[PDB]
């Protein structure tokens, strides 16, 4: 259904490919085919996204970090302070 | 040759020879079977390219229900077998 | 605008508002040498073009921006 | 093959890019660039019924957003013996 | 040789496979690829002739979103470029 | 024999426990072993129809509660020869 | 230079003004002018892709403002080999 | 014995970490480290079906904590002998 | 000539649509297909900076619909020298 | 302002602000070569005039738009 | 010295610099930097039961502060004799 | 170059993005790509410690809004002996 | 209790320094 | 950016906005004298880099500081 | 010889040398020096192996803190490197 | 070369500790330790510029916390040969 827009080009006039109606192998009552089984019972696995803590404020830029401002450890009094 | 068939049956050849009409007028179709199944029910076999046939199913399921009694049992099949082949007149 | 060839990269020191200066590189308008904040590619370089005066402030990022010439395009076809 | 694929528009970028479309999804060979006059331009291109079938999916796929927008996507698997005297 | 590339993945290989048969059981097309891609994500890739990679899609997609955690893309092309050939393992 | 059965599931113990279960529950040889990426295993087993049937369900409901759980269920009978590459 | 652009507006005000800007940008050649019909004008544009697009660009932002202004104006970076038959 | 054991859990340190109670709380010897995929860890320990079951009781008992914690941990007394190619 | 255009995308659909576009929009050479793992299938070309970027600009209206869609594009014109041997 | 005789034209590159920039041309001063945007005319060039500074960004288009010299004029009875 | 200390974590700078800051701390010898897959990286170093001590100490307490931070901090003063067969 | 930096993201669009700005910085070498596994992707680079720290600054606010952007990055500017092994 | 993070690194999984519980000598009645 | 090599420093004088002017020092740039304000580092000087044009303000600390150029940087490795 | 650097600073000898000896007490490790930085902070520096110091550290915060006006700084060095040696008197 | 790192801190235990990541994280000379009175504990070291700042960024991000943590910490470049008589 996905593809390469199957359906999107729907405004195309006379002949087609796709399945209007009574067309039976287009996996209605077609697909099921081999018996599978739907167990599982929570889908997806929980999969958590690594970046996170965060709590406390970045060590002083100069070690990783990025967008920002401040100074390049400038002597100003921010220097290592820098925040 | 396109091996994509396509298969109508109705009540009677006058909806059928309508399908098979819709057939030979849409798309590279040839029909391979003009078949009485028994106490009335008639039904036609076509055979050519997966799309082809696709159209000419599309265009006989237009045109067929409302002639007559009409239209009973259409579809479409996309890559027979190789051993359906023998019920197909062989 | 200041037809330019890349020379040479540069390196960081002592100054604060280089979080936008993004590795300043040392370029030559075939009299003497500049340098000017690379935005898309410098290479060793075969011929680039440059923006200055106020205008490089936003072709650098920002209105703020501490700039008086940035890198702004390449030319492909180069120019003897 | 004899399928006819057929598209238009208002406008030549549409008719053009929906060629190019058209000619790049699968083998067709482009037949007609009509100018029809009022702003309606058509494109009609030969090919078999598969290949002008995706071909014409994407060439509308491609051309929708373009002016006002395509105004007719349309197809023939195979047109009459009779029709291509008046091409 | 039908040039034009079908192919679909989904969530493990039930769901492929199942979607592998269908479309060589409804098409007689040929599939020329499995591929693990990662995290899941595992792809059949069939060759065959736009109608039949269409009607092969199709059953494809219908057998396969009731299996597993189901189909995610079901786009095809209908004539793949030379260049695209190596990336298919040449 | 030619059908083949076959079962994924988060998680490898799982997926032993499931194999284990295919390989008494009916005289079947297993023949895949794959990891899929993500966390999906999947047990390839190869057998007669009704073997590999019974087989896969004995697997199938006695492996939903082991582990994290199952993922898909159902079986095809007589696969097509073209399916050699999942070999 | 096989990279065509083209630039199609209602009357040729904006289409000379685009054609004009065509040429003022580049090392462009100007194959054709086209009178659509219904006040659509396009001009035809071939060249390398970034000597195409700046002056596709450069004339279509400059064109959109004169008199009614542009319609539409996009770019073929490798138009197929029905060029010759589309001029 | 012949008994196999098994633990899973959300990276590898929790899972050593059970292998190291499996194979310090009872005679049982792992066979086996595997990295499934997406964190997914397992590890095979075999040796005697009581030693086996209080080995992996006490790793269970141990590990809930520890990392992200377990996933799946049970055992076969008699696996077969074909599942030892996928051992 | 060394222009560097790329394409990050989720689930390889998308990624040999948009290498589809690569290789029918504009004439560059396919250099890499990469699967990082995760999802993440990536595509690698290089040629003409304007052909890449015609070619970068159909890959991503092409292939950003299809399944997941593409996630992330962008070009590179004159790479360092020291990245090729990495590629 | 910059007496200044054009000399060819550029092509794109991988900037952004291009949507403004609108083909900017190669022109000279009589003494070497120089890049502004074409406002009005550039042909291979007798004679047209040049602006730069702030005002160049106001004689583009806009107070925020990036240029340091844009041709403003054509002279037509120009000079040796 | 046996003693293992190990660290789990998503990426690579926090792995690289929790092993710099475990090297600095005191002498313990890395012998894993392991890719689990899916984002998790793990390091395991060697050393006596002190220095892994508070060599893990300094690691974790220079790793928290990157990316979605460490995941799991553990040691053991010594594994088993029959753990490092599988190292 | 004794001193290290990495660049560590999702997706090598950034990866890439942030490698070219390494090298395109200063003299630093990239010393390896690397495919962490479930999307993170980490590059390499070695030289002194001021073009070190300009590169990836550099680096990493370019790669900061391209596509889904870093994820971490700091410098090392004394590492341990244990490199080559970590290499 | 401050030093270099004593109890900063509390994630620490399985065996630790410290005195959880039970531990005379750590000044609890005996620094006194 | 324009490369620049300390040379002295100066002396005070009668102006008023001194008291951000902070130390200014004269600095060649290979042709001729030049002077800008330190902002990190003369010493004699070896090479160091200097930043002018209306980011100089900002480059020095404000915006409606007056400057026209200010060094920004020190250059390790220098260049011949 | 523990290399491991352990040391506390406090306000004034009293806490500072009971806390030495209660390192030297609860554990058998050598201190190396006593520090007056100036203004009440007085400092006591100890060498031992890491765990040796880490029992000494905590007793003489546990017997410190009750002590005057208490201790303020707690934490130590595992591995101390050669070049912060003559720091210590070399 | 030349290149000022210096640190101040109430109590010398973060004087230390800073000192400590001076001598691991980066390569430079301790060149002083002063106790100015009133609590004032003082750091001197000596060596390149990028060493510099990763080594006094480590030592301020390690000592901050220890005790009363550090109390004024910055970077100076290149001092004047004048001021090194005084030190």
């Amino acid at each position: 259904i996905t593809g390469e827009g199957q359906s999107a080009g729907n405004i195309t006039g006379d002949d087609w490919d796709r399945g209007d109606k009574v067309t039976g192998t287009e996996g209605v009552s077609a697909r099921k085919r081999n018996p599978s089984r739907a167990g599982f019972m929570g889908a997806m696995p929980p999969v958590d996204n690594k970046r996170n803590d965060e709590t406390e404020k970045p060590d002083f830029l100069i070690t990783g970090s990025s967008g920002n401002t401040r100074d390049g450890q400038l002597v100003t009094f921010s220097g290592g302070a820098r925040g | 040759m396109g091996i994509a068939l396509g298969m109508i049956e109705t009540r009677g050849l006058v909806p059928a020879i309508e399908a098979a009409d819709a057939m030979t007028k849409a798309a590279e179709v040839r029909l391979i079977g003009r078949e009485f199944v028994g106490g009335g029910y008639v039904t036609v076999l076509v055979r050519g390219e997966t799309g082809a046939v696709n159209a000419a199913v599309r265009a006989g399921a237009d045109a067929c229900e409302r002639v007559g009694d009409g239209l009973v049992a259409a579809h479409i099949i996309a890559r027979p077998h190789r051993e359906v082949e023998p019920a197909l007149g062989n | 605008m200041l037809i330019c060839k890349v020379l040479k990269p540069l390196v960081s020191t002592n100054r604060i508002p280089g979080f936008e200066h993004k590795h300043l590189q040392v370029v030559l308008d075939g009299s003497s040498n500049k340098v000017a904040v690379d935005a898309v590619g410098c290479k060793p370089g075969d011929w680039v073009i440059c923006v200055g005066s106020s205008a490089a402030r936003e072709a650098a990022g920002s209105k703020s921006y501490p700039s008086d010439l940035t890198i702004v395009g390449i030319i492909d076809h180069w120019d003897p």
